[PDB]
């Protein structure tokens, strides 16, 4: 019967590559399963392969959606198991699939019942991990190494640990050459967020983007960007950059971002009330992810918005205005907040104080002067090395 | 744990920890102590004693100072020798009011320059203005290639 | 007249920077195909 | 055919803010054409639209009359398809089906109907006219693409011949399109040509069609361009009170072009209650035309002043400055104007790229702006 | 080249062709009826 194609499996058992072909179907190899054709590998039984139809069994459980004897299988069998694919060179690739479930119900149990049973056992957990991730590291089977440094990572952010995981990182190399993108963008999304929580914006949106660009699309690959995604809108909004509206039309994805639509709406006007008034409303749509906590730093840049409109928009206005519009108790507390806007290049005014108006730099006529002349100049030649620059990789035919 | 994670040195020590990242003008590990603290204290009743560097630090990034400053006020309730972290953090503000102000706008009264950086001293100004080398007047203070060159330059990078 | 030459010189700019791209797409296919 | 005019009534009993006595008669109206049309696919779908009375006896007797007839013509068709000289002849008898569809407003049956009725041989005004009913029923229904995709259709058989007189209905149904959509800049030329020559047996009154080549040609024309084309008008002038709206639209647009301010606040508004929001193509849009046709006259008003005081504005159009204050603030920050103002001293300066000083800065901040994205994706493609 | 990505699930949830500018979603609504009565409250005084 069906289990032919078990059989069918075991024919790519001949060398080296295959299995990673062996693997792609066998993505979908799971689709039809029974406790009957369990015995199937009582006939069969060729560790090598063992390991595999333990494999078989995770995701018949998993599936199936035990996940008790899943975890308790993980200990009990995996651990000798484990010790038995340690030899192998091939096994590590394999075992990847194998980890990747191994973590998951273990987190995927951390949402039935609190325990710090479940925290001794992780503790246990995360040290293995990183056993054979200095084992496996030596053994440089690139794959296996990926995936379980994400695992780990994983692991610091569903705690709390952020600095734990970055000087991780510093002691890191990444198996970068040989890969599955899949888990590339994995990477480039944890990597993306923990460096934003540090408050390095700059360098997040770019592990992001490119965990746009290396994730596959399909049907199925839909919530990491869907996820992801939800990411990005929070990035490109810190930094200061609005996303445009279509970003905000894209495909299904387009209804969980509901929020962050209704996030740039306060934003891009401005207006502080209205702000928090939406983060009140949709607080706890936000706690499912930890967008949340970026989020609410946007204080800071909506009334850096507020101050860079009611600048582009008057030339000069008393400070009791000011203070108006954005709704705040007093003008002491305005040119705080505008002296700031200041020094952040953002008005180009002056404060009059005694009279406690702010007056926009203007243009100042001097064109018929030399002015230009430098100006142009300084543009010019950084529009050379440009020109430089791209004749100098040019180089290669 | 309810016995092992209880003694209130830790509510106090905590907060304390925080205000030492934020005088030590470390944001990157603040805000990551912030995600830390936050799954464990999750059960979170506002900020207790710990909002105190929390919004501390709130106040201090949206660039509200005045409230900031009444917090620092607000720790002798509980106070601590973090008083000494207040005068690092008193410090610590100043400048940026005064490296904000620098650019701000170029002319000040001295009264006025009393009324930004909390002094209570007419002296303790000009004091810290000569520590800025701020030229003062009177209670007033103030806060401040040819073309055939450019042309050959032009045509020498043209003709590399 | 300096403005003529520079907004020029961005066009040479532009232009170089596109055959970069030429290259780079050139030298990923090549390269692609010393595989096999 | 459809007769349209049932569609306008009903759109305008959907909409709240209409008149209610227009509403009334207009209700009254459409129904006084369900009786004379048997006509039930509206009954149910224009009762259903209502609820976003019914009486479903009546439903039922129209459609056992409908029954009726759907019957004979087929059957006549039964007939005609054994007649072999009525190849021609028994794809009319169809076009008298799925028309018969049309008056029965069934969207599906006359659409295959006339499909299958492209098979026989047939004049281009077949192939092609019956397509331009066909999405015709698209106006109809409100479905602009189920529109679309069939002016496509007949985009591709007028592009590889058909007659101009046929060219003109079509450009006519492709622009009303164009202003079903937010783009009127198409509209623009479409519709103010279609004056010269229209169709209205296919869709609409000529007196509406003005309206709508008034109204796109005011929101799109230049200053110059308005007087040439519109304000000059062998055609709109021949209208005039003919309608409710002309009068309003162009006592509108009139007080555009000749300046006066006081008045234009009032016209708006008014062509914004009689015109805009009864249309069933422009009410979706009434918001972003009128927002537009604020922005136009404070340009316009300002276009002539280095500097002006706001109470000159306001006492122009007859509002308090602070509200006048409020209104300008959405447009400045936008770059969409180009005014700045001073509220200090109530005045109101204008920025805008004419001698060579401005054009010298806008042009530095374009050109900086094209850089930083320049050197930006420059690194990335270096390192890649 | 497949992977499941079981660990991100999609969002589970407890229940205009022309393309926009925000302004066109700024969609206020005001100004149509804050005008008549600035209009009228005006010339009422005048």
């Amino acid at each position: 019967x069906x289990x032919x194609x078990x059989x069918x499996x075991x024919x790519x058992x001949x060398x080296x590559x295959x299995x990673x072909x062996x693997x792609x179907x066998x993505x979908x190899x799971x689709x039809x399963x029974x406790x009957x054709x369990x015995x199937x590998x009582x006939x069969x039984x060729t560790a090598e392969i063992n390991c595999f139809m333990h494999l078989l069994v995770q995701l018949f459980l998993w599936d199936s959606k035990e996940l008790e004897q899943l975890v308790e299988f993980n200990r009990k069998v995996v651990i000798p198991n484990l010790l038995c694919y340690y030899n192998l060179r091939s096994l590590n690739l394999i075992n990847a699939k194998l980890w990747f479930y191994i973590y998951l119900s273990h987190e995927t149990l951390a949402r039935s019942s609190e325990e710090i049973n479940s925290d001794n056992q992780n503790i246990i957990l995360r040290s293995t991990m990183m056993k054979f991730l200095k084992i496996a590291s030596l053994k440089h089977d690139n794959e296996t190494k990926a995936m379980l440094i994400n695992l780990i990572l994983r692991d610091f952010l569903n705690n709390g640990e952020v600095d734990s995981a970055s000087d991780f990182i510093s002691k890191l190399e990444y198996p970068h050459t040989d890969v599955s993108s899949s888990l590339e963008a994995r990477y480039f999304f944890y990597l993306s967020k923990i460096n934003a929580i540090q408050l390095d914006y700059s360098t997040a949106n770019e592990y992001i983007i490119a965990a746009i660009r290396k994730a596959p699309h399909n049907s199925k690959s839909l919530g990491f960007l869907q996820q992801s995604n939800k990411l990005h809108c929070c990035i490109q909004l810190l930094m200061g950059d609005i996303p445009e509206l279509s970003f905000f039309h894209q495909s299904n994805m387009q209804k969980s971002l509901l929020p962050y639509y209704h996030l740039t709406k306060a934003v891009k006007l401005g207006d502080l009330k209205k702000f928090t008034s939406t983060i009140t409303k949709y607080k706890q749509l936000l706690l499912k992810d930890d967008t949340y906590q970026l989020c609410v730093r946007l204080r800071s840049n909506v009334i850096k918005t507020g101050i860079r409109i009611i600048s582009l928009t008057y030339k000069k206005i008393s400070l009791r205005d000011i203070c108006l519009k954005l709704n705040l108790d007093s003008e002491q507390t305005v040119e705080y907040m505008v002296s700031r806007a200041i020094r952040d290049g953002v008005i180009e005014a002056k404060i009059n104080h005694e009279d406690g108006f702010i007056e926009t730099t203007e243009l100042l006529n001097i064109y018929d002067s030399e002015d230009p002349q430098q100006v142009f100049d300084e543009r010019i030649k950084f529009a050379n090395q440009l020109h430089d620059e791209y004749l100098v990789s040019m180089r290669y035919p | 744990n309810h016995k092992l994670s209880e003694s209130d040195k830790k509510s106090k020590l905590i907060s304390l920890y925080l205000l030492n990242l934020l005088s030590q003008n470390n944001t990157t590990k603040f805000h990551s102590e912030l995600q830390y603290l936050d799954k464990h204290i999750k059960n979170l009743e506002d900020d207790s004693l710990l909002s105190y560097p929390i919004k501390l630090d709130r106040w201090l990034m949206e660039g509200s100072y005045q409230k900031a400053w009444d917090l620092l006020q607000s720790g002798s309730q509980n106070i601590s020798e973090f008083d000494s972290f207040t005068d690092i953090l008193k410090s610590a503000i100043r400048d940026e009011i005064a490296k904000n102000t620098e650019l701000s706008y170029d002319f000040l009264p001295l009264s006025n320059i009393k009324a930004l950086l909390f002094f209570n001293n007419e002296k303790e100004t000009e004091k810290f203005a000569l520590e800025r080398n701020w030229p003062i007047v009177n209670s007033k203070v103030y806060f401040n290639t040819n073309i055939i060159e450019k042309a050959m330059d032009y045509a020498i990078s043209i003709e590399n | 007249e300096l403005m003529v030459i520079y907004i020029s010189n961005l066009v040479r700019s532009i232009i170089a920077f596109d055959d970069l791209i030429e290259n780079k797409i050139q030298n990923k296919k090549i390269q692609e195909q010393r595989v096999k | 055919v459809p007769n349209y005019e049932v569609s306008e009534k009903a759109f305008l009993l959907t909409q709240s803010k209409v008149s209610i006595e227009q509403r009334k008669e207009a209700a009254e109206f459409v129904l006084a054409k369900i009786k004379e049309e048997e006509m039930a696919p509206y009954y149910k779908y224009l009762c259903e639209e209502y609820l976003v009375k019914f009486d479903q006896e009546l439903y039922n007797e129209l459609c056992k009359k409908n029954e009726s007839k759907i019957k004979e013509l087929n059957e006549k068709i039964q007939k005609l398809e054994e007649d072999d000289e009525g190849e021609l002849e028994q794809a009319q008898a169809w076009i008298n089906l799925g028309e018969y569809y049309a008056q029965i407003g069934d969207k599906d049956n006359a659409e295959k109907t006339l499909g299958k009725s492209l098979s026989k041989a047939i004049s281009t005004g077949a192939k092609i006219d019956v397509m331009l009913t066909i999405a015709r029923l698209g106006f109809f229904y409100n479905d602009q693409l189920y529109v679309k995709e069939k002016l496509e259709a007949v985009n591709s058989m007028i592009e590889k011949g058909g007659d101009w007189e046929r060219r003109n209905r079509y450009k006519t149904y492709y622009g009303i399109h164009c202003l079903a959509v937010r783009n009127f800049k198409e509209a623009a030329k479409l519709l103010v040509d279609s004056l010269a020559t229209f169709t209205s047996i296919e869709l609409t009154s000529y007196e509406s069609i003005a309206t709508y080549a008034s109204v796109t040609g005011l929101f799109t024309l230049e200053r110059t361009d308005l007087k040439s084309k519109v304000i000059d008008s062998p055609e709109l002038l021949s209208l005039i009170s003919t309608t409710a709206a002309l009068q309003s639209i162009s006592s509108l647009t009139i007080s555009l072009y000749a300046s006066d301010y006081a008045s234009y606040f009032p016209y708006l508004l008014e062509t914004y209650a009689n015109v805009l929001i009864p249309c069933k193509y422009l009410n979706r849009h009434a918001d972003f035309f009128v927002r537009e046709m604020r922005r136009k006259v404070y340009a316009q008003l300002l276009e002539s002043y280095k500097t002006l005081s706001l109470k000159s504005m306001a006492s122009a159009f007859g509002v308090s400055v602070a509200f006048l204050d409020n209104d300008l603030g959405k447009f400045i920050p936008n770059k969409q104007l180009n005014c700045v103002i001073d509220r200090v001293n109530g005045i109101v300066e204008t920025n805008r790229p004419d001698n060579k000083n401005a054009q010298y800065h806008l042009l530095v901040k374009q050109g900086d702006g094209l850089l930083t994205k320049l050197q930006k994706y420059g690194a990335a493609v270096r390192l890649t | 080249e497949d992977d499941e990505f079981e660990d991100f699930p999609i969002d589970t949830w407890a229940n205009n062709i022309w393309e926009e500018n925000w302004d066109d979603v700024e969609v206020d609504d005001d100004f149509t009826n804050e005008l008549k009565a600035e209009l009228d409250r005006y010339k009422r005084e005048n």
